[PDB]
């Protein structure tokens, strides 16, 4: 590998993968003193978990059975993504349907967050959480009030939901981060009647962010060494045919957005064609990368013994 | 498992004893593999004598196939029902090792099939006691091996295992050094292409500072 | 590879003249070398480009042309007996010996592609030798032939690196 692998993992100096991991203080104090989401209010899009984070909320959604489970997220912010850090249980107590949090878990938060900043831990509460056993990841009526109440004061916050049944009957995670909007301000003008089916009769008073996850280098380095069944399922993983659906379905809002920019640049100041070309560009770029899996697992495993 | 049975009662057994407990081996079924057998005193001294008819026949059903048989069955003894089935079964996976699409063709020539349902019918029964895995295919007349067990090994391929295995890691070594140089190329593109762009954002912003003032 | 090292030493001895008209030889060649390629349009364009004075002293010239016509049309039939009604001196004759061979082959591209059943007849006077083919083609090249009715049934017979050039463009 020679001087070509020699500075490509570096393990000395943080890779790009582990550049999330270092809080910058001062870049903190000036966006928070800026305050960029208060003339805007679709500021925010994106909602980038770490993995112990997501790790953590799972298991904890799951320990709670059919009993809902709430808890804080430390975190920061970047340009117009939300970045989840961390997570920490409260000691509540709650039933099916409602989890309140009366007096112990006030004097935890506190008693959590100073214990954290003994030992290290630089990120403030960024968010809070809480599972919907069996009923879908959405925000209910209480849910939008108190969501107004923590995002009115402490501007930035985003609500966690997930859904352990779910989760478990299906094998892949049902998570869900929302924002909501203030009270009484934007009002927005087949989609209403499945929008209220799956959300709550609020579907118009919040939005739901896109949740993406990341995790540092030593941590794919020992995902990857766990167990066996990672790098067989990498070297046999059959990309363009897993997720081919969600592909088609790219190409078709693709098409939408297409069209739209079109319409724009013939005649609100958003340059819908730059985005455009940039979602065709990524998924683009997926297709290529699953093709290049196939060449790589062609080349490794069909080219041998004549 | 099974072999170990019979190699314990063949430890020290010789003459026309050890010979018959040689058939019983090849009519036991679950017996495919005689590997261990085959290094005990019956190589030491068999090739003299009137019992060096079974030690050819022994070294036939581990190595040779059925029509390795036909060509020299005047010399090898007479094979029992039992027997044949058996020694049909392991040419199965022979051209399974070879080929991993057997034609109809193939497999009626070498086994002396005439009747195409009855060959499907061995075919089928050698599936069930999983020496080889597949599914028939009557419209294209082939036999499609998932997978076949390892018949017994000499000392004369185990050279072609390492010739094989040696060119499969040259294969994969060739497949992470691609992947580098790629990886490098890539990044150096990215590299030229955010230094083109912040080399023109810069000379717009002096051009600019100079008259204002 | 060894042809084409003499295709293009032609090429230019026409472009430089010492008045804009070289040599009779050098005009032949080049007209007898675009009916090989079957480039009729240049070929075409070079016999209007020769001098009218010139056109009549050589009447080996004009012995080009006529092959040149039937080719034109795609007679088949016909461009075998034009190549043979003059005589063609041995510095221009292998030309024409491999030009008779390129569009043999051509007829014979043509017909299984183009047919599938022709008389006897006609399928000979396109491949050009109705003399031995009429009973060597039946065992050897296994297309079945009926008498009486002359009918023959023609029968038919490093990625690693581009793709990752397509992502670091688009990336970029």
């Amino acid at each position: 590998a020679q001087k070509t692998w020699e500075l490509a993992n570096n393990m000395q100096e943080a890779q790009s993968i582990d550049e999330i991991y270092k809080y910058d203080k001062k870049q903190q104090q000036e966006i928070l003193a800026a305050k960029p989401w208060t003339k805007d209010h679709h500021y925010f899009k994106y909602c980038k978990i770490s993995a112990l984070a997501l790790l953590k909320m799972v298991m904890h959604a799951r320990s709670g059975g059919n009993l809902a489970v709430m808890g804080l997220m430390l975190g920061k912010v970047d340009g117009e993504t939300m970045i989840i850090m961390d997570s920490f249980a409260l000691p509540v107590e709650g039933t099916e349907t409602r989890v309140n949090a009366q007096a112990a878990a006030y004097e935890y938060m506190a008693a959590y967050i100073e214990n954290a900043k003994q030992v290290g831990r630089l990120e403030n509460a960024i968010g809070w959480y809480h599972s919907h056993p069996g009923y879908g990841c959405w925000l209910s009526g209480i849910n939008v009030s108190t969501q107004m109440l923590n995002q009115q004061f402490q501007e930035p916050f985003v609500a966690v939901v997930i859904d352990p049944t779910r989760t478990i009957s299906a094998g892949k995670v049902n998570l869900g981060a929302f924002r909501t909007y203030p009270k009484g301000y934007k009002p927005p003008d087949t989609i209403p009647l499945n929008k209220i089916e799956d959300f709550g009769v609020h579907c118009k008073q919040y939005y739901a962010l896109e949740v993406s996850y990341f995790k540092s280098s030593l941590d794919r380095k020992l995902l990857e060494l766990l167990w066996n069944k990672y790098w067989v399922n990498t070297l046999s993983s059959s990309s363009l045919l897993t997720n081919a659906d969600y592909t088609t379905g790219q190409v078709f809002d693709l098409s939408e957005k297409l069209e739209q920019s079109e319409a724009q640049l013939g005649r609100k100041s958003e340059d819908k064609l730059a985005k455009a070309t940039r979602d065709s560009c990524k998924t683009t770029i997926e297709a290529i990368h699953g093709l290049m899996s196939q060449v790589i697992k062609d080349k490794l495993f069909n080219q041998i013994n004549i | 498992n099974l072999l170990e049975q019979f190699i314990l009662l063949a430890k020290g057994t010789s003459g026309s004893a050890l010979t018959a407990l040689i058939s019983q081996v090849l009519e036991a079924p679950g017996v495919y593999v005689f590997g261990e057998l085959l290094e005990l005193a019956n190589v030491q001294e068999l090739a003299e004598g009137a019992n060096a008819a079974y030690l050819q026949l022994l070294n036939l059903f581990a190595y040779g196939t059925y029509p390795d048989y036909i060509a020299n069955k005047e010399s090898l003894p007479e094979l029992s029902t039992a027997q044949q089935n058996k020694l049909k079964h392991l040419t199965i996976v022979s051209l399974a090792s070879r080929m991993k699409c057997i034609p109809y063709s193939v497999l009626l020539k070498d086994l002396e099939m005439r009747n195409l349902r009855e060959l499907e019918d061995l075919i089928i029964e050698a599936v069930y006691t999983d020496i080889i895995q597949g599914k028939l295919d009557q419209r294209n007349q082939l036999l499609e091996v998932d997978f076949c067990i390892g018949r017994d090994i000499r000392k004369k391929d185990i050279n072609n295992i390492v010739k094989t295995l040696h060119e499969w890691c040259d294969g994969c070594e060739a497949v992470l050094l691609g992947i580098e140089q790629q990886v490098l190329r890539a990044n150096q593109y990215k590299e030229n292409h955010n230094r083109t762009q912040q080399q023109v954002e810069a000379e717009v912003t002096n051009i600019k500072k100079t008259l204002k003032a | 590879f060894s042809f084409k090292k003499l295709l293009d030493q032609c090429e230019n001895q026409e472009l430089e003249a010492p008045g804009g008209i070289a040599t009779p030889p050098v005009y032949g060649q080049l007209l007898a070398l675009y009916l090989l390629h079957n480039d009729m349009n240049n070929a075409r364009y070079l016999w209007k480009r020769i001098p009218p004075a010139i056109k009549s002293a050589n009447s080996e010239l004009g012995g080009i042309w006529s092959v040149g016509q039937r080719i034109w049309q795609r007679d088949f039939p016909g461009i075998y007996t034009t190549i043979n009604a003059h005589q063609w001196s041995e510095t221009v004759q292998p030309i024409m010996e491999a030009l008779r061979d390129a569009t043999r082959r051509r007829a014979f591209a043509l017909v299984s592609q183009a047919y599938t059943s022709i008389i006897a007849d006609d399928f000979a006077a396109f491949v050009g030798l109705p003399v031995e083919e009429a009973v060597k083609g039946i065992l050897e090249q296994g297309w079945q032939a009926d008498s009486t009715t002359r009918m023959v049934l023609p029968r038919k017979p490093q990625q690693l690196a581009r793709l990752t050039d397509y992502v670091a463009f688009l990336e970029n």
